[PDB]
């Protein structure tokens, strides 16, 4: 649940 | 250093034992969150004046002080409520009112009514349009196993909560409609990740995107027409722009690497978002109607999650500086970069409408809690807590 990037607002 | 003095008297209440609400309590704690005004003391008060002509001038010149607050909170038979506020000079003019008004509020108004006085007198001061009766939306994971994650608004200071919405899954980024009547958020409630837009007075849901792979990051354009997001079912996190007139999507960046967290700027035009493009992430800009994306975020090894002032005149972001990650302001004529934040993990910066203040999640044990800093650098503040974890905070438009 998250968008993948591990560095972004909204990875996990 | 410290904000313009100010002298707010503690408001005269007539009536059964203590007041309802602390009227004056709410306009100093306000305008010292401004960064701009450091009101005196309550204890340090010379006179507890209730009126404009029970104001002493020379007590308050002689401590530094140009401008005094004073109100009076009377009841009401009908259960409401007067309240009212002068504002008088002690500095050019002794004794003279610079502003003034009067409220008939229900009980559950006593905070928005000490939130008038805050912005009236905070505009009259500085020219600088108040931001004391707006908003912030935030998702709180709760303790309650069946819908942890809470879509909850508030008012900027912590007070008056309610929740918009309940999710067994995750909820992710919420963004308001700049007529402040909806919030867009992620949400994964499908099991998957996918972008809605939710009417605040009603609870209706508008689906908006649900494409494979990823979903998220919202922006509604300042003019209204808008929304920005980022979708990565091409491979890699792209910005995407609809027309919410039609539903019309455009693809706004094609790139291997990953583009998110868009930010409009003023113009409804351009959007300032985070690229990793080059390694760690830095703050770019692009048209949505197509040219090459501009590198704007030369300080610093990382730079991401943008939010660009209202006049276009400045951006906050998280900032990796000297080694560790702040909130920090982007002059965006000059290219200055100040640090304004000195807590620990600290994410999703979020502006007030007249740019005075940043909201923000700092890390605090296994847990999130929300922090307030003048964008100024002079006035740091961590808001009530509450009920569990809490991040995502999203700075309303003027209400
Ligand atoms: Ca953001
Ligand atoms: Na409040």
């Amino acid at each position: 649940k998250g968008d993948g990037t591990g560095w972004s607002s909204e990875r996990g | 250093d410290s904000g313009r003095p100010i002298g707010v008297v503690p408001f005269q209440w007539a009536g059964p034992g203590a007041a309802p609400e602390d009227i004056g309590g709410i306009v100093a704690a306000d305008l010292r969150n401004s960064g701009k005004f450091n009101p005196l003391d309550r204890a340090r008060l010379p006179q507890q004046p209730g009126s404009a002509q029970e104001v002493q001038p020379a007590a308050w010149s002689a401590l530094g002080i140009d401008a005094v607050v004073v109100g009076q909170v009377t009841p009401n038979p009908d259960g409401s409520y007067n309240v009212a506020y002068q504002l008088v000079d002690t500095g050019g003019a002794p004794g003279t009112v610079l502003a003034q008004n009067s409220y008939k509020v229900n009980k559950q108004w006593l905070r928005y009514a000490g939130h008038t006085a805050s912005d009236e007198v905070f505009e009259k001061l500085t020219g600088i349009k108040g931001a004391f009766r707006t908003r912030i939306a935030y998702v709180v994971q709760t303790n309650g196993g069946q819908f942890p994650y809470e879509l909850r608004v508030s008012d900027y200071d912590g007070y008056n909560q309610f929740v918009v919405h309940r999710s067994p899954q995750p909820l992710m980024s919420p963004a308001w409609s700049p007529d402040g009547s909806k919030l867009a958020y992620v949400t994964f409630e499908s099991g998957r990740s996918a972008l809605v837009i939710q009417t605040l007075a009603n609870g209706a849901v508008r689906q908006v995107a649900s494409f494979p792979r990823h979903n998220g990051a919202p922006a509604f354009s300042p003019d209204g027409s808008k929304l920005a997001f980022a979708l990565s079912k091409t491979g890699s996190l792209n910005l995407y722009v609809m027309d919410l007139a039609s539903g019309q999507i455009r693809q706004v960046t094609d790139g291997r690497s990953n583009n998110t967290e868009p930010t409009w700027f003023p113009d409804s035009q351009n959007l300032a978002f985070t690229s990793d493009q080059a390694g760690r992430p830095q703050v770019y800009k692009v048209n949505i109607n197509g040219g090459a994306p501009q590198r704007i975020t030369w300080e610093g090894s990382q730079n991401q999650d943008a939010d660009v002032s209202s006049d276009g005149k400045f951006m906050v972001m998280v900032s990796s500086n000297g080694g560790q990650q702040h909130i920090a302001k982007q002059d965006l004529a000059t290219g200055g970069v100040q640090v304004l934040s000195s807590t620990f993990l600290d994410e999703t910066p979020s502006l007030a409408p007249n740019g005075t203040m940043v909201i923000y999640s700092s890390s605090q044990g296994m847990g999130s809690v929300l922090n307030l800093v003048s964008t100024d650098g002079r006035f740091k503040a961590r808001l009530p807590a509450t009920d569990g974890q809490v991040k995502f905070p999203a700075w309303s438009p003027y209400l």
